[PDB]
């Protein structure tokens, strides 16, 4: 509080570039873990359809699988359209 | 001045206009006037090959619309 | 095919330019004219003699750091993975090691040239 | 010698990269995925000595998928016989092998 | 094996034979070693691209990395040798016998 | 003849290019060089005539001898002149370079640079004014405009 | 063998290797290695490895520049040697060229095994895959999977690079 | 749709190749028309040397280097 | 029809270089209280033609000591690479559309350095040798920082393709997102093109003429054209990278005009920069790049890796 403050003031007086570099690096390390949007980024990455979705063979007891793309079942990207 | 530098800068600008404008004009001329197709990935190249095959003239830019469904 | 044609045309233009440069003007070569230049007086030694380089250590460091950039080159593509946390952790770890190498060589007086 | 700490700790430090049938990104398959899958499943637990003899058919298929030597030999035979028939004039290749094929989508 | 594979393999063989023969300069042998790494890179890249081994696309890059350190290592040794003798001649490395 | 007209036009074009783009070598010895510095100054601005100083003898068209040539310096002066690719021209500036000048009767002075190199233009003065040197430069340009190399080759 | 492009590039690759493998002046050796790196970039590009070729070419160009800097200082060789200025350098160069030519002729006209096996030829276009899919590059994804799949590789590579910096510092200490 | 067209195109080109392979191979003593090189009887994706082998060079270039050389 | 496009890309660039010579001379003249070339032609418009004609009708000298093969090769390589720089640049449609345009341009620059290196070595002049070693030092100073700067700025583009940069900057300029990088990038270009205050390989105040001291007439002209073409190309690259103009697919002329204006502004910025300050020592440049630019570049690379993940703004292309 009284020693590190003086050291930081001296470093800012002498080596502003190093102070800026270390500040930016520390922020880049810390903030991603403290952000609510990282999960949204992972979800957006997961939502991109790079390859064909192969349909599953109906056995008769798959209520959570849709029969048509426009059926109410299946994942929804309405969270993305308003993001 | 000081405005006597302007003729040289204008000649520079006239010379630098030619590359991009001529490239755009040649792309339109060679591909039928519609902005030569970009194939960054293999899917787009396959689309171009299919268009070339179904064009009946071996040019990919010749497009066949609804008038091929009889 | 188009890139090879472009390279061939560029090289051909440069070669035609140098041929025009060497075959158009009148040339009258003699021993005094072609002698090596050194402010009028004849040079003492020769160009071939060893030339001390005071930044050899920085050159080796550049060799090692050049490799690090290659590792960092594929980062834009790697940002599209579903394991964003792992990719971010590894990218930050690699950059932190690069910065630590730079700091270690700085503090050990490795960035200062030889006298 | 080989201290299998990966198997003991269940870690998978470098086993993800040893074969081309193991979880490629974006589910991109290898060019001989099926052949290697069959060869690995043939020789899973029988051991190396028994694998080298009893699963030789799958391994031969896998290797000839990898290198295509037999296919190259067959195609070369086809080509040379066609060339010798053409040189003396008895083949007359069809129009669709000369670039005159009516293309299809 | 296509002709390209044999060309790359014989390039590696030529680089290895060039390393195993020393004329006078250590720098030339270091260049031969780096050429061996280049040939190995090209060969492995061709093999991986041909067979569509996706996850192996990263091993050539790693290969290059461990070339550089090795190359760097060699360069360091060279300067020390020079500092002792003023030349990088392999003849001066004869203080230790069999 | 049409060949005569063609060689005349080509010689004019060739002469025009050489005259217009004169690159004197950055080389001064004594007093007169200072006046040469004033010819490159904003008032006279020799650069607006196409005249550009160039340090390398090879990339130089003119050698302006501006100052006293001593016996110790003469070999160096000759060497730089020799290393100029042809065509090359020599302008003698000031009395010292013209004929020894104020040190004519000295044991260590070459009495005129023309004992060492051939001279095209002799600019008198001690020192010649920047206008005098500029007038000499324009005179050299007029002399280059007057020469005929393709005509001589065609007649010969 | 259509357009012979891959074969020609491979031949130039081996020619550049022979040139720097003859152990002439280092400046020439670096020139030959640059040539071979460029043609190897071309060979890799012809197979679909654009990033790897550009990457290899870039690394070597940077590396050679460092080698030129070191050669000017420590391998200066007052009368530097070219491939025709010395008996043994020219002998090695000609021997390499003739070995290249004879192996090429035997493998092209005939079908002979050199060390491992033989070859037929017909160009390198036969071995291709006619794979038709994707809005991405397989090579790009394979290389990018280093940060997600190859965590262990990243760890060992970064440790090796930092250790290499420390090693260079310690070796060049002297005293 | 593209998958179906690709299947039909590959099958057609293989069938034409087989028919010609029968045509050329009249009197080769012990040659079996259409013989495979794999012990397995499952479908194996064509090599693209198996497809355009008996065809003109221009479309061989288009099939092999068409995408790489297109800029 | 591709040959017509190659010629239409080559010849106008050479003309623009020839007239950039005039533009620089006149800008320096008017910034130093004088006029500059105004005699040869109206407003000095014919000065470049006179200079070129004088340069290519003057004899070329081959030094006895110097290796001739590499001596001849070096200017050819310099000029050919300078001309090859321009093919992937989108204006708005590139002559060659590459998936990896930034990497191609970066690699090409490394190849270009060798011509300077081989010009210095092949001349066999002590002065020639000093300039080449300064070039080695300069390249070692600048490449690493320049490469990480490109990587950091392209993390917001999504790919190395140069045509995607127009789409990335459809609403705002990249300089409003990465101005701290752009500054450094600008300085890096000044080092990459050997321009003041980093004109060290050809330093006339110390090395008479630097690496090309032994060159004359046509080869010197080709080196000079390569220098100015590289200047224009790097300024165009900066304009495309950081100043993204809007593109109309039905009217590319507007994009071409706007891009040319920005490129000219950056080139005039270099010309303004050269007159203003004194040359850097070649060790001071290395210390500036390694002890000042490298730490900030690493920190900003970390920041630009983290930022799209923190804000869920990762670019599209895989
Ligand atoms: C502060 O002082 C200084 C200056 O200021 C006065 C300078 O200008 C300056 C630079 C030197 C100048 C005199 C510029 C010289 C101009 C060039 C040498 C002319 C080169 C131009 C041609 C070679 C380009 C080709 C000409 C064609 C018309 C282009 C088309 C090509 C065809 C194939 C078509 C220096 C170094 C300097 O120190
Ligand atoms: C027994 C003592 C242990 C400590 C001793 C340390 C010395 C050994 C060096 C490190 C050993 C730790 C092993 C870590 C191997 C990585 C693999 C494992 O951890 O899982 C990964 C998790 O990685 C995470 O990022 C955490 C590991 C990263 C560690 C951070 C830095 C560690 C470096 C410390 C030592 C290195 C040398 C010294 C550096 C200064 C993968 O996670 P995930 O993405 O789900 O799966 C990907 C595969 N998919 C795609 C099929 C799903
Ligand atoms: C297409 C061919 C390309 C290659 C060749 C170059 C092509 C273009 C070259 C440039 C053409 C014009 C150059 C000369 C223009 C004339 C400029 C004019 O001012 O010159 C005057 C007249 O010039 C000469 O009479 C003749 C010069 C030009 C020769 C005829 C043109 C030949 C080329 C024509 C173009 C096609 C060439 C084809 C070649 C294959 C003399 O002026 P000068 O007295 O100093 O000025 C003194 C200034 N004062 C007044 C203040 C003192
Ligand atoms: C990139 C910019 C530059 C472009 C490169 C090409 C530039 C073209 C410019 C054309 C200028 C006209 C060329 C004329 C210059 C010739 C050089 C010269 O002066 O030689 C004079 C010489 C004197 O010799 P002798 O009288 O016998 O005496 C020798 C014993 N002491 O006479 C000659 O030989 C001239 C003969 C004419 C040469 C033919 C020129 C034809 C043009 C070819 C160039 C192609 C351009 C395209
Ligand atoms: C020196 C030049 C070497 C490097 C050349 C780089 C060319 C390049 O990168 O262009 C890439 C281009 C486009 O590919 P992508 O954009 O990734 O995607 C294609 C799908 N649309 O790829 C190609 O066109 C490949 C075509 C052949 C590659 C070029 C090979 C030429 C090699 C030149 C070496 C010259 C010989 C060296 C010594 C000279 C004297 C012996
Ligand atoms: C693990 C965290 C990683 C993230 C951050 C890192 C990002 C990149 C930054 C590191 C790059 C390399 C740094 C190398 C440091 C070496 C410093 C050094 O040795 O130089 C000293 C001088 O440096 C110093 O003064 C000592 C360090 C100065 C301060 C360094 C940072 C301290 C903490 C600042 C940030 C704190 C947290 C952020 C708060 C910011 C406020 C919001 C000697 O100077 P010379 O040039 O050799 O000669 C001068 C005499 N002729
Ligand atoms: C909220 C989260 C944000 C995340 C972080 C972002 C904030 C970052 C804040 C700081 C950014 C500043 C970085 C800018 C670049 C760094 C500059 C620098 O520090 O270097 C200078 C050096 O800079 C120079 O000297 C430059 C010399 C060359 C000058 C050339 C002409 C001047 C510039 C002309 C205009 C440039 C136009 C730039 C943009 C162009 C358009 C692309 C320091 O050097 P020294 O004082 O010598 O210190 C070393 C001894 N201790
Ligand atoms: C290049 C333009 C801007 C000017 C500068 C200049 C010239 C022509 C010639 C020279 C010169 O400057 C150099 C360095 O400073 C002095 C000082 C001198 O006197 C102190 C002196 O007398 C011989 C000679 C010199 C050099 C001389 O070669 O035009
Ligand atoms: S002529 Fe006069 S002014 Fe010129 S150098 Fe001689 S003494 Fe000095």
């Amino acid at each position: 509080a009284g020693r590190i403050a003086s050291f930081l003031k001296n470093a800012w007086a002498k080596e502003p570039v190093l102070v800026a570099s270390f500040a930016i690096g520390g922020l880049a390390i810390i903030l991603p873990s403290l952000s609510p949007y990282t999960n949204y980024a992972i979800r957006i990455n997961r939502a991109t359809p790079y390859n064909y979705p192969v349909p599953l063979r109906d056995d008769g007891n798959m209520p959570d699988v849709p029969s048509h793309p426009q059926d109410p079942q299946g994942p929804s990207l309405e969270w993305l359209k308003n993001l | 001045m000081w405005f006597e530098i302007l003729p040289g800068i204008a000649v520079m600008a006239a010379c630098l206009f030619i590359p991009g404008m001529a490239t755009a004009h040649i792309h339109k001329f060679t591909n039928g006037g519609k902005e030569k197709r970009v194939a960054h990935f293999s899917y787009q190249w396959n689309l171009m090959e299919r268009d070339r095959r179904i064009s009946g003239v071996n040019r990919y830019h010749v497009t066949k619309g609804l008038e091929n469904i009889d | 095919m188009n890139i090879m044609l472009t390279l061939l045309t560029n090289v051909t233009l440069a070669s035609l330019l140098v041929l025009i440069a060497f075959w158009l003007p009148q040339l009258n070569a003699y021993s005094e004219k072609t002698s090596p230049y050194e402010c009028g007086f004849d040079p003492m030694g020769s160009a071939r003699l060893p030339f001390s380089m005071k930044f050899f250590l920085v050159a080796i460091t550049f060799l090692l750091f050049d490799l690090e950039i290659a590792l960092l080159l594929p980062l834009p593509w790697a940002s599209q993975t579903n394991n964003l946390k792992t990719m971010l952790t590894m990218a930050l770890f690699l950059l932190i090691l690069l910065a630590a190498s730079l700091a270690y060589e700085w503090t050990q007086k490795g960035l200062e040239w030889a006298e | 010698p080989f201290f299998d700490v990966q198997k003991r700790l269940g870690l998978d430090l470098d086993r993800w990269m040893t074969i081309q049938s193991a979880e490629q990104p974006h589910k991109i398959p290898g060019r001989c995925h099926a052949f290697e899958k069959e060869w690995i499943e043939c020789a899973h637990g029988i051991g190396g000595i028994r694998a080298e003899k009893e699963c030789k058919i799958e391994f031969d298929d896998f290797v000839e998928c990898l290198l295509r030597q037999k296919t190259m030999k067959r195609l070369s035979a086809i080509k040379r016989q066609r060339d010798k028939l053409i040189k003396e004039g008895k083949y007359t290749p069809p129009p669709h092998h000369l670039g005159k094929e009516d293309p299809r989508p | 094996m296509p002709l390209v594979y044999m060309n790359i393999i014989m390039a590696f063989a030529i680089a290895l034979a060039g390393l195993l023969m020393y004329r006078s300069h250590l720098m030339s042998s270091l260049l031969c070693l780096e050429g061996m790494m280049l040939s190995l890179f090209i060969m492995s890249t061709l093999i991986i691209l041909n067979t569509h081994f996706t996850l192996a696309n990263m091993m050539p890059i790693i290969l290059l990395v461990f070339a550089a350190c090795e190359a760097a290592l060699g360069l360091s040794l060279l300067v020390m040798v020079s500092n002792t003798y003023g030349t990088d001649y392999v003849q001066n490395l004869n203080l230790l016998q069999c | 003849s049409r060949g005569e007209y063609v060689v005349a036009k080509l010689d004019d074009l060739v002469n025009w290019a050489r005259r217009s783009s004169l690159w004197p070598m950055t080389f001064g010895l004594a007093c007169c060089a200072v006046e040469m510095m004033h010819m490159a100054a904003p008032r006279y601005d020799m650069d607006r005539f196409g005249v550009v100083f160039r340090a390398s003898p090879r990339q130089s068209d003119v050698m302006i001898v501006a100052g006293t040539l001593t016996n110790k310096m003469a070999p160096a002066l000759r060497k730089v002149y020799d290393q100029m690719p042809e065509p090359r021209y020599v302008v003698s500036m000031g009395s010292c370079a013209n004929g020894g000048g104020y040190y004519h009767y000295s044991y260590s002075v070459v009495r005129g640079c023309d004992r060492i190199v051939p001279v095209d233009i002799y600019v008198p003065g001690c020192p010649p004014t920047a206008e005098a040197l500029l007038y000499g430069i324009l005179q050299l340009q007029r002399k280059i405009k007057r020469e005929k190399r393709l005509r001589i080759w065609y007649r010969r | 063998m259509t357009m012979y492009i891959a074969f020609i590039l491979s031949t130039i690759f081996v020619i550049g290797f022979v040139g720097f493998s003859s152990k002439p002046s280092p400046i020439y050796g670096g020139l030959g290695l640059i040539v071979s790196g460029g043609v190897g970039c071309g060979i890799v590009l012809n197979f679909g490895g654009s990033f790897l070729g550009l990457m290899v070419f870039l690394i070597y160009l940077g590396g050679m520049l460092v080698v030129f800097g070191y050669t000017t200082a420590m391998a200066t060789e007052m009368y530097p040697e070219v491939w025709v200025s010395n008996k043994t350098v020219f002998g090695a160069f000609v021997s390499g060229l003739m070995m290249e030519f004879c192996m090429v002729y035997y493998a092209l006209k005939e079908e002979e095994v050199e060390i491992i096996f033989k070859f037929n030829g017909l160009g390198d276009w036969v071995i291709y895959d006619t794979g038709d899919s994707g809005f991405f590059s397989e090579e790009a994804m394979g290389i990018a999977a280093l940060y997600s799949y190859g965590t262990w590789l990243v760890i060992v590579t970064g440790w090796s690079l930092l250790i290499g910096v420390v090693v260079i510092m310690e070796i060049t200490r002297g005293n | 749709l593209f998958q179906a067209e690709k299947d039909r195109r590959v099958l057609q080109m293989l069938r034409e190749n087989l028919e010609e392979e029968a045509i050329i191979m009249k009197d080769v003593p012990d040659w079996k028309v259409g013989e495979s090189v794999f012990h397995t009887t499952r479908w194996v994706t064509p090599m693209m040397g198996e497809l355009y082998g008996l065809r003109t060079n221009e479309e061989i270039l288009s099939a092999t280097y068409g995408f790489i050389w297109y800029t | 029809m591709f040959m017509i496009n190659i010629l239409s890309l080559i010849i106008p660039i050479l003309l623009a270089v020839a007239f950039l010579t005039l533009v620089e001379r006149k800008v320096l003249g008017y910034m130093q209280l004088r006029k500059g070339p105004n005699v040869v032609g109206p407003y000095g418009l014919l000065q470049p033609i006179a200079d070129a004609l004088k340069l290519f009708t003057k004899e070329p000298l081959r030094p006895a000591t110097s290796s001739i093969s590499m001596f001849i090769i070096a200017p050819i390589l310099a000029l050919s690479l300078a001309l090859t720089m321009w093919v992937p640049l989108p204006m708005p449609y590139p002559l060659i559309n590459m998936n990896l345009g930034v990497l191609f341009m970066l690699a090409m620059s490394s190849l270009a350095v060798y011509s300077i290196l081989w010009s210095g070595w092949a001349s066999n002049s002590k002065y020639a040798l000093i300039g080449a070693l300064r070039a080695v030092a300069q390249t070692i100073s600048y490449e690493v920082t320049l490469a990480i700067i490109l990587l950091s700025v392209l993390l917001m583009n999504g790919s190395y393709t140069l045509s995607t940069l127009i789409t990335t900057q459809e609403h705002i300029w990249m300089i409003f997102t990465s101005w701290p990088l752009a500054m450094m990038w600008f300085i890096s270009t000044l080092a990459e093109t050997n321009r003041a205050p980093f004109d060290l390989t050809e330093g006339e105040s110390e090395l008479v003429s630097g690496f090309n001291v032994e060159y004359a007439a046509g080869p010197f002209a080709m080196f000079f054209m390569a220098e100015y073409a590289n200047i224009i190309m790097m300024n165009a690259f900066t304009a495309i990278l950081f100043l993204g103009a809007s593109h109309d697919p039905h009217t590319p002329e507007l994009y071409t005009i706007n891009f040319v204006l920005k490129t000219l502004a950056l080139t005039i910025t270099f010309l303004w920069i050269r007159a203003s300050y004194p040359r850097f020592r070649y060790d001071q440049l290395m210390h500036l790049l390694w002890k000042s630019f490298l730490p900030l570049t690493l920190a900003l690379c970390m920041w630009h890796i983290s930022l799209p993940i923190m804000t869920a703004s990762i670019p599209p292309q895989s």
